[PDB]
């Protein structure tokens, strides 16, 4: 089986640069005068797009700022000018020999200043109190890059236990992202304490940004 | 148009079979290889094989072989592909797509046209509906939220008063812990807006046949 | 001119010494019920031409020049008698079975038309046999340059396979590259289609979709097949390669879905009032034309005015039966652009036949060799033709190897505010030359799509 | 003589015994065929017709106590062929042109470009012709050939066929070689309509004959690496193609014939055959017609002159023998026709009835009965019902090896059988 790696796996190019992706194959992929390397591009959540085939061929309504080069066992991928809508992971395919392969895939992010997150904290519902569970939500949204650290505290004590943690994709408009953590707890154990702090840790701040409620209020 | 319509997310216990279907229009049915590809969530794609529909030859990618099988059903212009003997490790999204024209080979072919993909969980757990919480919190944007829990198994749908709100929304992936998915949304709208203008959350969980709207009220 | 007091008012027959067999379409099936002033009005120049040469005694001395016109119907099964009856013996009026028919003398010497290439294929190999000359002055089919396959064939209009090229040459001029062609089903659009094709991706040029518009059968379900593709390809230039009466259905429901764009125009129907005249016809936009570059025949209409009126004179005494109804208010016939810009061809085509007699018959001006006793065999006939240069008019012509002549094209554009044609370039040779600045683009903001 | 027998109702027969390139002329004569290029299997479907109309005469049950009898001729050339023609249409050595004659019927002719040139003058007066070779996908246009049918069928199924071949193995790139005729213009356009939404993929077409450059033809297909060669041609185009493909160290192709040469007798024994790759076909299955090899050892105005005695009678049976019951149905359904416009019964006929050649029409188109455990029919175009498709293989014998078939009405291909050179 022929094997294919991508290089690097991860890259930022801002916007308006020009992006440089590589596929190498352990074996040629020539035949027929032909070199039968493909590059997709797959946006979060969706099926794959054919952007180049046959090592250089740009496909019908792919913009000309993709393109394809090399032969052989080495091929290039470039993105010129980067646009905002690009981020996605990029995964080239050989279809030389049976069976066909794809490479592990490039992760292209759209470059930014970096910018401190908007942190927002949620007590739990009355709602969700009356079936005796107890999530503490905490947003923290449109901050670069995706690097960031989210520390609760109740009462003054650090907690670990409960804390689940999800990031969003990139943002087509403003190449941010986004994250939700949650503090899940039973109602007894809200119950017993009192302040509940929310704490985010990012390159653009030396301290953390702080949110905080009291279950008095 | 060129369509592939794969059939809907599945949930299928563990040992058990299931057959995804791809339903082909906008060509010749025949004409073209069918291929299917896996894709694990920490996305790899795999070739799991081909069709030809006009005769029902097949190609596998080794480790598939009894494992998937490829068939066709011209009289509808679909093809399917079962899954044998299910693991946690058949967890996947699943790609039907179609060869291109211009390969020298039925080999060389590469993929032009691409189904919408079908999630499959192999999960001996049982089906859950969500509970759906509101989050309510000044300043000039105000940022409301939507708490998605205790659902199984994937996916689900949330929009901000039925799509009304797009932007400032954000739609955060779901979390599995035991056995149960969580997820939350956040909108961010204008101080002026809110509490006046009512902003709703709305909640689809098809798998439990779940439709439900949450007003976020303040408190 | 005086010599027009002399003329007769028979229309599609003329007595005389030597005749030529002339095949026109007069009247075509909507039975052959249905007037096609067009074809009638090419007939006309052809008896203007006949009599003009018998009234020179300078050209053929003292041999009269005759024919016989027939109406092919543009049918298969109506043009095969008129062919054969050319063919019958002068003196007995049958046709003898022979192996060997070099000692034969055919009632007609040479054929005139016919205008349609679905027409010569029915008709050339036979008259190809009799190695008789046929001079069509409307079949453009590159089937027909071939002279191991036509060996009679010759034109006064040139080869499709050199409008094509004169088509994707301004294509090219443009740079348009995604283009879709349309033609009718028949030789005529079928050979042009795929000419275009071949031409088109050997000069770069990506044809997005072709098609081809039924002339028998009901048309409107294959043209809404052909208006989609040519809308989901979101094509807007659209070559369409066909007879008129298809493309007035075709463009009958372009309008109906309110598409415009670039529209190329075969000769065939680049000149068509009953393409031009169809409801809110300028609404498609941009029409670009080729046609045959001819010139007028200044004396035409006057001719008609006066034979319409010895009809009329003589109209109580068939191609056409309600012809002998005519009259001088009818001088509108040849009056029409299509007529007088193609007139020029059916002129030509009879003048070139006359010559060839002219030198067969090895005459000065004075006299011939030529009397009761001549026999006029049509292959001794088509050697002289071969490769044949004559001067009419103001035009040097020259047939080449395969029966094809040095005739070029006129680009045309229809101008929708005054319903018009104008001139916006040629082709002559190989060479397109067209000025950009004398294009109109009918469109939003006036440029170019 | 051979082309000629008394009867009380003739059938016409046209066919080509000889071959000869087209050429200029300068007299407006016959062709004298007879000196021109043989051709045994022709010869053989000429004889072909000879034997069904004898066999027919020989019958008490079909056209009892009334005989058939043949004008044939040898039209080496579709222009120069209508002295013949115009001897079928006679009313009495003369053709009037003007009227609503010598036969009731033609069979023939074998290629689409005859038949284009002449069918017009026969359709005028709804003069049936029963094709016995003529595929051209035109001509199932029943508007502009009302009194045309055939026992071929159109172009359009053997491409089918020949598509289904294409696609069921794994290549997708394809050369087509076709002949510079309306029959190989025709497979051309009905090639690229079956393929156009397809992975099959056109990659180099030509129009081709005896002429031309098949060095620069072959260096064209090499320089984009097609494997794969159809080649949509009569017998001597498709010997020129192959031969110079031996010639010209062409190798590793897959060669894929029509039904015209899939059965060339010459080409599977010849010298370096080998090395060009894999010829691949599709044929027509060998139709057993019982009491011809007898008939063909007993039976060894222009264009009727063979001119081919020291013939060989084993030659002459092995020769390829397809359309040979195409041949033997045409004539059968001509018979046939007349039979029931007559209204025979199966002990007599009426006699001295005088039969105008429409009339055998409106029974031919009806045609409805066995022969040789077929069904003899036409469809609405005048197309044959009847008749199969065999995929073969040349094998190393030098034997079209049949390895798979298509049936019309809806291939299978034991894949195995084929030994790829
Ligand atoms: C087809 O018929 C033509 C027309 O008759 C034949 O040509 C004529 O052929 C004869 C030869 O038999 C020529 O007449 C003879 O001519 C020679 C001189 O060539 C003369 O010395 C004899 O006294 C006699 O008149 C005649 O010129 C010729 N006409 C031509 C050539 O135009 C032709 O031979 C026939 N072809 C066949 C039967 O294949
Ligand atoms: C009509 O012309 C004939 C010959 O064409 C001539 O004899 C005669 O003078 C003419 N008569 C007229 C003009 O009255
Ligand atoms: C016609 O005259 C020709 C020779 O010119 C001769 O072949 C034939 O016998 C004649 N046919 C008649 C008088 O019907
Ligand atoms: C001639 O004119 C009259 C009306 O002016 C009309 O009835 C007749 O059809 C016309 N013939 C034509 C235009 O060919
Ligand atoms: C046509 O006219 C030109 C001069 O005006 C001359 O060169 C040429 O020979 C003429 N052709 C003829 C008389 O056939
Ligand atoms: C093109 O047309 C315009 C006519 O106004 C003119 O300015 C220009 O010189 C023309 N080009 C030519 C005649 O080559
Ligand atoms: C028969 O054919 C040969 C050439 O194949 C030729 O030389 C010979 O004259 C012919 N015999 C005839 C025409 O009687
Ligand atoms: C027809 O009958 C004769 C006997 O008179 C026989 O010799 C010949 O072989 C038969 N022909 C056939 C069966 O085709
Ligand atoms: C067969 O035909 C002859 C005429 O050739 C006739 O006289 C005889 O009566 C016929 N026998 C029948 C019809 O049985
Ligand atoms: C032609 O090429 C083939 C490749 O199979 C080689 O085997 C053969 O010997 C060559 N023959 C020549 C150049 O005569
Ligand atoms: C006539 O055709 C029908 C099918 O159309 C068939 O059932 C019948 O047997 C045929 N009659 C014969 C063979 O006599
Ligand atoms: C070739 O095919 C023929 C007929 O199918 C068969 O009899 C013969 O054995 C074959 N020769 C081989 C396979 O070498
Ligand atoms: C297919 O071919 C193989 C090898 O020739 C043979 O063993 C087998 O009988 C065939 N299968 C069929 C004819 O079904
Ligand atoms: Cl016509
Ligand atoms: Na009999
Ligand atoms: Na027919």
């Amino acid at each position: 089986d022929i094997v294919l790696t991508q290089s690097p796996a991860s890259l930022a190019v801002s916007l308006g640069q020009r992006a440089t992706i590589s596929c190498r194959a352990s074996e040629s992929v020539d035949s027929y005068g032909n070199s039968f390397m493909h590059w997709y591009q797959q946006k979060p959540g969706q099926p794959p797009i054919l952007l180049i085939s046959r090592a250089s061929n740009l496909e019908s309504g792919i913009p000309a700022r993709f393109s394809g080069s090399g032969s052989r066992t080495d091929f290039t991928l470039t993105i010129n000018p980067v646009e905002a809508d690009d981020f996605a992971t990029y995964y080239c395919q050989q279809t030389n020999e049976d069976p066909r392969t794809f490479g592990g895939g490039t992760k292209l992010e759209i470059k930014r200043a970096d910018a401190a997150p908007t942190v927002s904290i949620f007590p739990p519902s009355s709602e969700q109190l009356t079936s005796g569970g107890a999530s503490v939500v905490c947003f923290l949204n449109n901050f670069y890059p995706k690097d960031i650290n989210v520390k609760w505290k109740i009462d003054g004590s650090e907690r670990q236990n409960g804390v689940l943690n999800s990031w969003t994709d990139q943002d087509s408009k403003d190449s941010t992202y986004s994250m939700s953590s949650t503090l899940t707890l039973t109602k007894d154990e809200y119950e017993r304490h009192n302040s509940y702090t929310c704490e985010a840790t990012h390159k653009t701040s030396t301290s953390p940004i702080v949110k905080s409620f009291n279950r008095n209020e | 148009e060129v369509q592939l319509q794969q059939s809907g997310p599945e949930l299928v216990k563990p040992g058990a079979s299931m057959k995804i279907s791809c339903k082909a229009s906008g060509y010749s049915f025949t004409g073209y290889s069918m291929n299917w590809v896996k894709q694990s969530h920490g996305k790899n794609l795999e070739w799991i094989g081909l069709i030809n529909p006009y005769n029902g030859d097949t190609t596998y990618k080794q480790k598939f072989k009894g494992k998937a099988t490829l068939t066709v059903d011209r009289s509808s212009s679909t093809a399917y592909m079962e899954l044998l003997r299910l693991t946690s490790e058949d967890s996947a999204v699943y790609y039907c797509a179609r060869s291109g024209r211009g390969a020298p080979t039925t080999t060389t072919a590469w993929f032009t046209y691409w189904g919408q993909g079908t999630l499959v969980t192999v999960s001996a757990a049982k089906t859950t509906p969500p509970s759906v919480y509101p989050l309510a919190p000044t300043n000039s944007m105000v940022t409301l939220g939507c708490l998605v829990k205790g659902y199984f198994p994937e996916p689900v749908t949330v929009t901000w008063n039925s799509g009304s709100l797009s932007s400032g929304v954000h739609t955060f992936p779901a979390v599995l812990q035991s056995d149960l998915y969580t997820l939350s949304s956040s909108v961010t709208v204008p101080s002026s807006t809110w509490p006046s203008e009512t902003v709703t959350c709305n909640v689809a969980h098809p798998a439990s046949s779940t439709k439900v709207d949450k007003k976020i009220v303040p408190r | 001119p005086n010599w027009f007091n002399n003329i007769s008012t028979d229309l599609f027959s003329m007595p005389g010494d030597i005749k030529l067999g002339g095949l026109f379409p007069i009247k075509e099936q909507s039975s052959c019920d249905s007037l096609n002033k067009d074809g009638l009005g090419r007939a006309l120049v052809m008896k203007y031409a006949v009599e003009e040469i018998n009234a020179n005694s300078q050209l053929l001395p003292g041999v009269k020049l005759g024919y016989k016109i027939y109406n092919t119907c543009r049918h298969s099964a109506v043009i095969v008698r008129p062919a054969l009856s050319f063919l019958t013996e002068k003196s007995n009026g049958t046709l003898s079975v022979e192996c060997n028919y070099t000692d034969y003398e055919t009632d007609m010497v040479a054929v005139i038309g016919p205008q349609s290439s679905e027409m010569v294929t029915v008709i050339g190999k036979l008259l190809g046999f009799f190695l008789m000359p046929q001079i069509s002055f409307g079949a453009t089919s590159d089937k027909f340059s071939d002279s191991l396959v036509y060996p009679s064939f010759f034109r006064t209009v040139p080869s499709d396979i050199r409008q094509v090229d004169a088509m994707v040459q301004l294509i090219k001029k443009f740079n348009w590259n995604w283009v879709a062609v349309v033609g009718s089903e028949e030789e005529y659009g079928q050979q042009g289609v795929q000419q275009f094709s071949k031409k088109a991706e050997d000069m770069g040029v990506c044809v997005a979709y072709q098609g081809l518009i039924p002339i028998y059968d009901d048309p409107k379900p294959a043209i809404q097949t052909i208006i989609n593709n040519i809308q989901t390809t979101e094509v807007k230039v659209v070559v369409v390669f066909s007879l008129v009466s298809p493309a007035v259905s075709f463009f009958e429901e372009v309008i109906k879905k309110n598409l415009t764009g670039v529209w190329i125009a075969s000769s065939s129907w680049a000149i068509s009032d009953k393409v031009y005249s169809l409801p809110n016809i300028d609404s498609i936009g941009t029409v670009i034309g080729f046609i045959d570059e001819t010139e007028t025949l200044e004396l035409l209409s006057p001719f008609t005015e006066v034979l319409f009126k010895k009809i009329h004179e003589a109209s109580p005494t068939n191609p056409c039966p309600e012809c002998w109804s005519l009259s001088p208010a009818n001088v509108s016939l040849v009056k029409e652009e299509s007529v007088q810009r193609t007139a020029f061809s059916v002129y030509a085509a009879v003048y070139t036949v006359a010559h060839a007699l002219h030198k067969l018959l090895e005459c000065n001006s004075a006299a011939c060799k030529w009397s009761s006793s001549t026999r006029l065999y049509p292959w001794k006939l088509l050697e002289v033709l071969k490769e044949f240069s004559v001067n009419i008019s103001n035009t040097s012509l020259k047939f080449d190897q395969n029966g094809n002549p040095n005739i070029g094209y006129s680009v045309i554009q229809r101008i929708w505010e005054n319903q018009s044609l104008s001139s916006v370039g040629s082709y002559r040779s190989a060479n397109l030359s067209i000025n950009e600045t004398l294009f109109k683009w009918y469109t939003n903001n006036s440029e170019k799509p | 003589s051979e082309f000629h027998l008394r009867g009380d109702y003739l059938i016409g027969g046209l066919f080509n015994i000889h071959y000869v390139a087209a050429a200029n002329f300068q007299r407006p004569q016959a062709i004298d065929c007879s000196s021109k290029l043989f051709i045994l299997p022709n010869y053989r479907r000429f004889q072909m017709m000879r034997f069904s109309v004898e066999e027919i005469n020989n019958s008490s049950s079909l056209l009892p106590n009334v005989s058939l009898g043949y004008q044939m001729f040898d039209h080496c050339s579709d222009i120069h062929s209508f002295p013949g023609i115009f001897k079928l249409l006679s009313v009495n050595d003369l053709i009037r042109p003007w009227e609503d004659p010598n036969a009731i019927g033609v069979v023939g002719p074998f290629t689409s470009t005859h038949a284009l040139s002449i069918a017009p003058i026969f359709m005028t007066n709804l003069f049936p012709m029963v094709s016995y070779g003529c595929s051209g996908s035109v001509f199932s246009k029943e508007n502009l050939y009302p009194s045309f049918l055939r026992t071929v069928h159109s172009n359009k199924d053997v491409i089918n066929a020949i598509v289904g071949i294409i696609l069921n193995f794994n290549w997708r790139w394809v050369a087509f070689l076709y002949s510079d005729d309306d029959f190989g213009k025709d497979g051309l356009e009905q090639f690229k309509n079956k393929i156009e939404d397809s992975e099959i993929c056109l990659a180099f077409y030509k129009a081709i004959n005896v002429n031309t450059d098949y060095l620069q033809v072959f260096k064209q297909i090499e320089e984009q690496n097609i494997k794969v060669i159809v080649v949509f041609a009569p017998k001597v185009y498709a010997e020129a193609v192959v031969e110079s493909a031996v010639q010209l160290n062409v190798t590793n192709k897959v060669w894929i014939a029509d039904d015209g040469w899939s059965l060339n007798k010459k080409l599977p024994s010849m010298n370096g055959i080998q090395n060009i790759g894999t010829v691949l076909g599709v044929a027509q299955p060998v139709v057993t017609i019982p009491g011809f090899t007898d008939f063909i050892y007993s039976a060894i105005f222009c264009n009727q002159k063979c001119n081919c005695s020291n013939l060989s009678v084993k030659s002459l049976l092995n020769a390829d023998p397809s359309f040979s019951f195409p041949v033997y149905a045409a004539v059968y359904a001509i018979a046939h026709a007349l039979h029931n416009t007559l209204r025979c019964g199966s002990d007599r006929c009426p006699k001295n009835i005088t039969v105008h050649p429409h009339m055998i029409l409106e029974e031919l188109k009806k045609s409805n009965f066995t022969l040789l455990n077929q069904t003899v029919q036409f469809d609405e175009n005048g197309d044959p019902k009847f008749g199969s498709l065999s995929v073969v293989f040349w094998n190393s014998s030098g034997n079209a090896e049949e390895v798979g078939s298509y049936h019309f009405q809806s291939l299978s291909i034991n894949k195995t059988k084929i030994k790829w050179f």
